[PDB]
């Protein structure tokens, strides 16, 4: 199953988790889930490559940039979020309680 | 589960034609020129049916072919051909458009002489 | 903003989520799919407050997530037999994955975290977009996926959906997280037949979109968020009341009335197989999320709160509203009990 | 006058030159004086790779030349 | 043999990076009414030697990991960004080589943010943001210039390229997209007149200088130059040495004559003057080919 | 759902992406070409659920030609046997070097 | 007119304006469509005699197939 | 220095992802996240490669980590540790080293999966007449083929930037 | 010519993997000898395991990795 | 492996110049003693052009494919695409100071 698969999937799983769990900032976040990105374009990268996929090969190159645009849409939103405050922490997001 | 059939080394077993790259390479035109009318037989073969391990008759064909062409190449004109194929040989990826002079003395050797 | 660019953003709303219905391909759903949260985050923060900044902020982190879990599975169904057609997957992690991923993009409630919170503080025309958008596109490619999932994470994530959409809003009194939790159940409800016959999913669809459109047009007869806001309502307009009035007891699923028709029919293409637990447990807590619009209607609609003047002063004025296409869509989903059989108008 | 600056100019010069042409030497001065094979594409290294293996020395540029014809 | 190339290589960056700086302190000198260095020595060549020496020996003080990790980055750069440049026969015989040069150029805006990043919040920190926006703010037009001079050119592989360049110089069918490439240039070495922007110092100075003149070759190259004949490729290194020294000393010159610019007209300058009209160029130079029924040959 | 403007347009915009053993544009092929072309040859008139009923072997030839899954698992145990009698010291083994 | 105002924009429209329209006059794209198809890279297949064509020439050296001339002259 | 040097990119890989995934200061998290990049674009370029990985290089490390520190240095501060970090870092190295004891001294490693642990120059080609890439005209496509897909990827993009204009305070 | 050679090259290549296999798995049990996996007997490519198998290092990094990191 | 030769001794040289920089001396003497918004537009307005570049920038290995006229339709498309999002950003006064 070609053993490198193994642990990129293994540190997809960890770069998810770190997307999922953490406790000061939310840029640290966004960048475990651009890590995430990355493993996807290298996975998909490699397989193609594999395979002789020669045909749709666009799918790696397509992926980072929509996907970069998203963490481009992400960095905005987490500027708009730390000029309505001074800070951008997990904290001072507890209003609009539940 | 369902057993291979591997021809073994008594079909396996034709002399090479253990030329060089430029040499070959150099002597390109001529080769498909006279010879390789029988090699589009094997070709077809080939894309005909995908197995090698069924085309090895014309394999042995083609290269004959390639050692006769040679042979014929060596008795006549020209020895001045490896001096061609040294002219061409050390300019990296051979342009065919670096050595032409020698191109002419060929081109002239093996029109007149053959 | 200006008009003409937000024509080109719902254009490109519409235009994302077309390409969601339209490929037989995967790369073109999930760029449909980002599209759909690139164009619908300018819809949201439309007023300037940090409440709809922090909404903003938790739907994109959960939109985004959802949509990178999604593309790790169909790069795992890649990894197993190799296409990207869009057809039974091969492999049941690749589709729990991707369940789990369209879960997190609709809203079950094991992930329902974001949606009263995101659907709180915003305007009204971006909840009514999200909620009818986002409900309608993932639809699609669970109609399409639908032969390769195992049967226990969408029964798991609907029963789910639904008591807990029940069981949360009877402590809220805020409006749209009503509608958010009533979104959830009403979600459950469109999920858990999905494996038995999904046509009357996609008529759970329709009718859940009409009534939703109708719902909120009618909170945007006036500029109301709370239920002190509906008892002046009351006082300034008695045909809002009787509206109201209509369209709640629509969305609880009363048998002379529209919104009954989805649930009955559910039933019945569940129990021609031998479920029979599962239409009681689903039905049951059907009774049970009933509760928050009664006492809606108790409040605004049949009892008479007292009210403030200044309504003396509106008295004077007339509403000078637009409504996108209110009466049609009104009669249309409350008066639609005889028309069951057109169930079959949907293949 | 700007004669004096010439030195430095010259000087850099040289050590500007100097890398090509060491470069340049030591292709041609261990790899048999044919220049060395630049190959880009899969069809050039299957090539040479059968050309390295047809020689026996275990070397490319060998090139042991029309020979083996008997 | 390989290492002794590297070596060979990498040693003159020393002595190409002084000896650069003494040029451009006498040809700056001789700019103006000055003979400067001539005293130190003969002609001032042991006063940038030992310069350097007591540059290396100036014991300064002090966050110390980005303080390492900054300048070793700037150095690695500077050393391992004279790798494909073809020389008649570059050291790696790179598919692609240009676009190696956009990423690496990448890598030194990477490496002035950390050296911004480790100047312990100051003023001087807010200045090297904007130094790095402005930075960044050329990769665009040097990708985009770059891109439509290799579409006469087919491949990447630049030895292609020296092929293009035997009839005519590539400077004619491209002389205003060349005009706009050279200050690009200008404006990547972070030199005059943008500007503006501890230690080490020697280090810090040795990559932007080594940065200077990989530019100036790769100009060179990418331009004009010679014929690359075999069995005699020594012809071809003196005439391309020989054009690189110039246009180097004519870069410096541009550099001593004009003042700075405001950082807002820079951008402005930038954004509304080169990009439309790079866009312009290349759309014209996408549709060239199919009007001249000359695409090159890509292999 | 799944709408058809694709069909009722009949445009190729998306049919080229699909599956391998499309025309790739240099008329280059994947590695397992003819799997793909014998499993669709299996399964066009076929309604998806026989096409896992008696479809079966030649998916998982194309499966098994995709992952290369056994054959790696024959040549792992190949390789634990070389070194458990090279372990035991019988034939210092001619297969390298020699035929 | 707009001319002094922002020339370089005038010089930027005008080029582009003419990158748009300039391919409909030509006489090289036909020329470009031969050179760009007639660039052989794969193997030229053979094929199976007995479909008694009138083309298809048995031999590279016979010119009775479709071929190129007007390459070498220009 | 051995065969198996794609597995130890591989290895290196994984060791930077945990290293921006074991929660560190976010501008530590970035220079993680670029020796991530920079191995992975080793691990590409080894299966070659020689095209695409170096490609979006430039845009991952080329477009991403400088805007990322950039925004990270001008936001906040976090201006002069903590056991959970330093945590979540054994964690990851002995998951890491308990699958390269498992790879190493057993035969196969399987979480859900069938993974034969062993020289990975399988799979490849045995040397086929190319003479371009696969890559070369793999994206020397989406021009000839590519009608839908460039076009609504391009305005995507145009949507992309009216929406950041728009968020930072259009007009 | 280059594609005989190739031809003949791997066909020998199989012929001496299999006589090795057949000695070095001569007592163990199961392992039929000839054992092609797939069910449909055709000619299917070998992944250069089955060419460049028990070579220890030199040529294999030659042959599979050799195009990739020449230069 | 040879280009990894190549940046291991630099990598190494390199390292060794910056330790000559600082554990050199060994005469141990005497030991002694807010952001804007404009910062952010102009990151991501080179970020999105980049990426449209990363679209544009395999035009010259397509230049030998038989649809020309759909290979010049979509390039001229991106780039006026390009240029349009340009002029957008231009004409709605954004990257002004």
């Amino acid at each position: 199953m070609s053993l490198v698969y193994m642990n990129i999937m293994m540190a997809f799983t960890v770069s998810l988790t770190g997307l999922l769990m953490y406790r000061s900032h939310l840029m640290s976040s966004l960048l475990c889930l651009e890590g995430m990105m990355l493993s996807l374009f290298i996975l998909a990268t490699l397989m193609i490559l594999n395979s002789h996929f020669t045909l749709a090969s666009m799918m790696p190159i397509i992926l980072l940039v929509f996907a970069a645009c998203e963490a481009a849409l992400g960095l905005s939103l987490l500027v708009m979020v730390s000029n309505t405050y001074g800070t951008d922490y997990v904290q001072n997001l507890n209003l609009l309680q539940c | 589960p369902g057993i291979v059939e591997l021809p073994s080394l008594e079909d396996l077993k034709v002399q090479e034609v253990k030329v060089s790259s430029s040499v070959l390479k150099a002597a390109a035109h001529h080769y498909g020129a006279q010879c390789d009318k029988p090699n589009k037989e094997f070709m077809l073969c080939r894309w005909e049916e995908k197995d090698p391990r069924r085309c090895l008759e014309e394999g042995k064909l083609v290269n004959q072919c390639a050692l006769e062409f040679f042979r014929q190449i060596k008795r006549h004109c020209a020895e001045p051909f490896t001096e061609y194929w040294t002219c061409i040989d050390y300019s990296g990826l051979q342009l065919f458009r670096r050595c032409r002079k020698e191109q002419a003395q060929f081109d002239k050797c093996v029109l007149d002489k053959l | 903003m200006n008009p003409i660019i937000l024509i080109i953003i719902l254009m490109t709303v519409m235009l994302g989520t077309i390409i969601v219905m339209i490929s037989t391909h995967w790369l073109l759903i999930w760029i449909g799919f980002e599209m759909n949260m690139l164009a619908i985050i300018p819809i949201m923060m439309k007023k300037h407050n940090p409440r709809a900044t922090e909404a903003s902020t938790k739907y994109f982190l959960t939109q985004s997530t959802a949509s990178m879990l999604l593309m790790m599975a169909i790069i795992i169904n890649l990894m197993f037999s190799g296409q990207w057609t869009v057809m039974k997957l091969f492999n049941p992690m690749a589709s729990m994955l991707m369940t789990m991923a369209l879960a997190m993009k609709l809203g079950m409630a094991p992930f329902h975290f974001w949606v009263p919170e995101v659907t709180q503080g915003i305007p009204l025309s971006s909840g009514l977009i999200l909620l009818t958008w986002q409900k309608l596109a993932p639809m699609s490619v669970l109609y399409q996926i639908l032969p390769s999932i195992n049967l226990d994470l969408i029964l798991t994530l609907s029963i789910l959906s639904i008591t807990i959409g029940g069981w949360g809003g009877l402590n809220q009194t805020q409006l749209r997280k009503i509608m958010a939790y009533s979104s959830i159940a009403h979600m459950g409800w469109m999920t858990a037949v999905l494996l038995y016959n999904p046509t009357m999913t996609l008529l759970n669809l329709i009718i859940y979109i009409i009534m939703t459109s109708t719902m909120f047009t009618l909170f945007m007869a006036n500029s109301t968020t709370t239920t002190l806001s509906l008892s002046h309502t009351w006082n300034k307009a008695p045909i809002m009341t009787i509206l109201v009035l209509i369209t709640l007891l629509s969305m609880g699923g009363l048998p002379p009335l529209s919104g009954f028709m989805p649930k009955w029919m559910i039933i019945q293409e569940m129990t021609k197989n031998d479920s029979i637990i599962l239409p009681t447990l689903m039905a049951i807590t059907a009774l049970l999320n009933l509760y928050f619009y009664m006492r809606l209607t108790y409040s605004t609609a049949l009892t008479m709160f007292p009210s403030t003047n200044n309504m003396k002063m509106k008295w004077q004025f007339p509403t000078t509203k637009r409504m996108t296409l209110l009466p049609t869509m009104t009669v249309l989903s409350t008066m639609l009990l005889p028309l069951t059989p057109i169930l079959s108008i949907l293949e | 006058m700007w004669f004096e600056v010439l030195p430095g100019i010259a000087v850099m010069g040289v050590c500007l030159f100097i890398p090509g042409m060491a470069t340049a030497r030591i292709h041609r001065f261990s790899n048999g004086g044919r220049e060395k094979r630049v190959a880009h594409y899969s069809y050039q290294w299957y090539l040479m790779e059968r050309d390295r293996r047809v020689s026996g020395v275990n070397r490319y540029y060998v090139s042991k030349g029309l020979e083996n014809i008997d | 043999m390989f290492m002794i190339n590297v070596l060979t290589l990498i040693i003159p960056i020393l002595l190409a990076v002084a000896f650069l700086t003494l040029v451009e302190r006498k040809v700056l000198g001789y700019m103006q009414f000055r003979k400067g260095p001539n005293v130190v020595g003969p002609y001032g060549l042991l006063q940038p030697i030992a310069d350097a020496i007591k540059l290396f020996i100036k014991e300064p003080l002090r966050s110390i990991s980005m303080f390492i990790l900054a300048p070793i980055l700037a150095l690695t750069l500077a050393l391992t960004m004279w790798i494909p440049l073809p020389m008649p026969y570059p050291l790696i015989n790179m598919n692609l080589g240009v676009l190696f040069m956009l990423a690496m150029s990448s890598l030194a805006v990477y490496s002035i943010l950390w050296s911004g990043w480790a100047s312990n919040s100051k003023y001087a920190l807010i200045g090297a943001l904007r130094a790095v926006a402005q930075t960044i703010s050329y990769e665009v037009t040097l990708a985009i210039i770059l891109l439509s001079v290799l579409l006469m050119n087919g491949s990447f592989t630049l030895s292609t390229l020296i092929i293009t360049q035997e009839q005519v110089w590539l400077i004619f069918p491209a002389w205003p997209l060349a005009m706009m490439w050279f200050i690009s240039t200008l404006a990547e070495t972070n030199r005059a007149p943008f500007d503006l922007t501890a230690g080490p110092f020697a280090l810090f100075f040795m990559a932007e200088y080594a940065n200077i003149i990989m530019m100036n070759i790769f100009t060179t190259t990418l331009f004009l130059g010679a014929f690359h004949n075999p069995y005699m490729p020594e012809l071809y290194t003196i005439n391309f040495t020989i054009k690189s020294l110039l246009l180097s000393i004519t870069f410096l010159w541009i550099r001593a004559s004009y003042p700075r610019f405001r950082y807002d007209q820079l951008m402005h300058l930038l954004w509304k003057n080169f990009l439309p009209l790079t866009l312009a160029l290349c759309m014209w130079h996408v549709s060239l080919p199919i009007l001249l029924s000359s695409i090159p040959p890509q292999t | 759902p799944f709408f058809d403007v694709q069909k009722k347009l009949g445009v190729d915009l998306d049919h080229w992406m699909t599956i391998q053993s499309a025309e790739q544009p240099h008329r280059i092929p994947a590695r397992c070409h003819a799997f793909e072309k014998e499993w669709i040859e299996c399964a066009h008139g076929i309604g998806s659920i026989r096409a896992e009923k008696e479809c079966k072997i030649e998916f998982e030839d194309f499966r098994e030609c995709l992952l290369r899954q056994k054959t790696m698992k024959r040549l792992n145990a190949i390789k634990r046997q070389r070194d458990k009698l090279i372990k035991e010291g019988k034939y210092t083994p001619p297969p390298h070097h020699s035929g | 007119n707009v001319w002094a105002k922002e020339p370089v924009l005038v010089a930027s429209f005008a080029i582009a304006g003419l990158a748009v329209i300039l391919p409909t006059l030509s006489p090289y794209t036909k020329y470009s469509l031969m050179i760009n198809r007639a660039t052989p890279y794969n193997y030229p297949v053979p094929l199976r005699d007995d479909g008694n064509m009138p083309d298809v020439p048995s031999h590279p050296q016979d010119p009775q197939g479709p071929s190129l001339e007007w390459l070498k002259r220009l | 220095m051995m065969t198996y040097i794609v597995f130890i990119l591989s290895i290196i890989f994984v060791m930077g992802f945990v290293g921006f995934s074991s929660k560190p200061s976010p501008i530590y998290g970035g220079l993680g996240l670029i020796v991530s990049g920079g191995v992975g674009c080793g691990i590409v370029l080894n299966f070659g490669g020689s095209f695409l990985g170096l490609m979006v290089f430039l845009i991952y490390l080329g477009g991403m980590m400088v805007v990322f520190g950039y925004t990270t240095a001008m936001a906040t501060e976090q201006y002069p540790s903590n056991k959970v970090v330093l945590g979540t870092f054994i964690t990851g190295l002995l998951m890491e080293f308990l699958m390269v004891y498992y790879v190493l001294k057993d035969k196969e490693v399987e979480i859900v999966f069938k993974f034969n642990g062993m020289g990975d120059w399988v799979i490849y080609d045995t040397g086929d007449s190319g003479f371009f890439s696969e890559e070369a005209m793999g994206i020397a496509a989406l021009y000839s083929y590519g009608t839908w897909l460039v076009i609504v990827t391009g305005w995507s993009l145009l949507i992309g930037v009216v929406v950041i204009m728009e968020i930072t305070r259009g007009n | 010519l280059l594609q005989a050679e190739k031809d003949r090259r791997v066909l020998q290549m199989l012929r001496e993997n299999l006589e090795e296999e057949a000695t070095i798995m001569k007592d163990v049990p199961g392992w039929k000898v000839g054992e092609s996996v797939f069910h449909t007997t055709r000619w299917v490519t070998p992944m250069m395991g089955e060419l460049y198998g028990l070579r220890t290092g030199e040529e294999i990094l030659s042959s599979t990795y050799g195009f990739i990191w020449y230069t | 492996m040879n280009l990894m030769i190549t940046l291991l001794t630099n990598f190494t040289l390199a390292t060794l110049l910056v330790t000559i920089a600082f554990w050199l001396p060994q005469l141990n003497v005497y030991s002694e003693k807010p952001f804007s918004m404009k910062f952010f537009l102009v990151a991501i307005t080179f970020l999105l052009f980049d990426l449209e570049i990363a679209l544009l920038l395999p035009l010259p290995w397509a230049s030998q494919t038989t649809n020309l006229n759909t290979m010049l339709t979509m390039a001229l498309l991106l780039i006026f695409l390009l240029a349009v999002s340009l002029a957008y950003e231009w004409t709605q006064k954004g990257l002004e100071w």
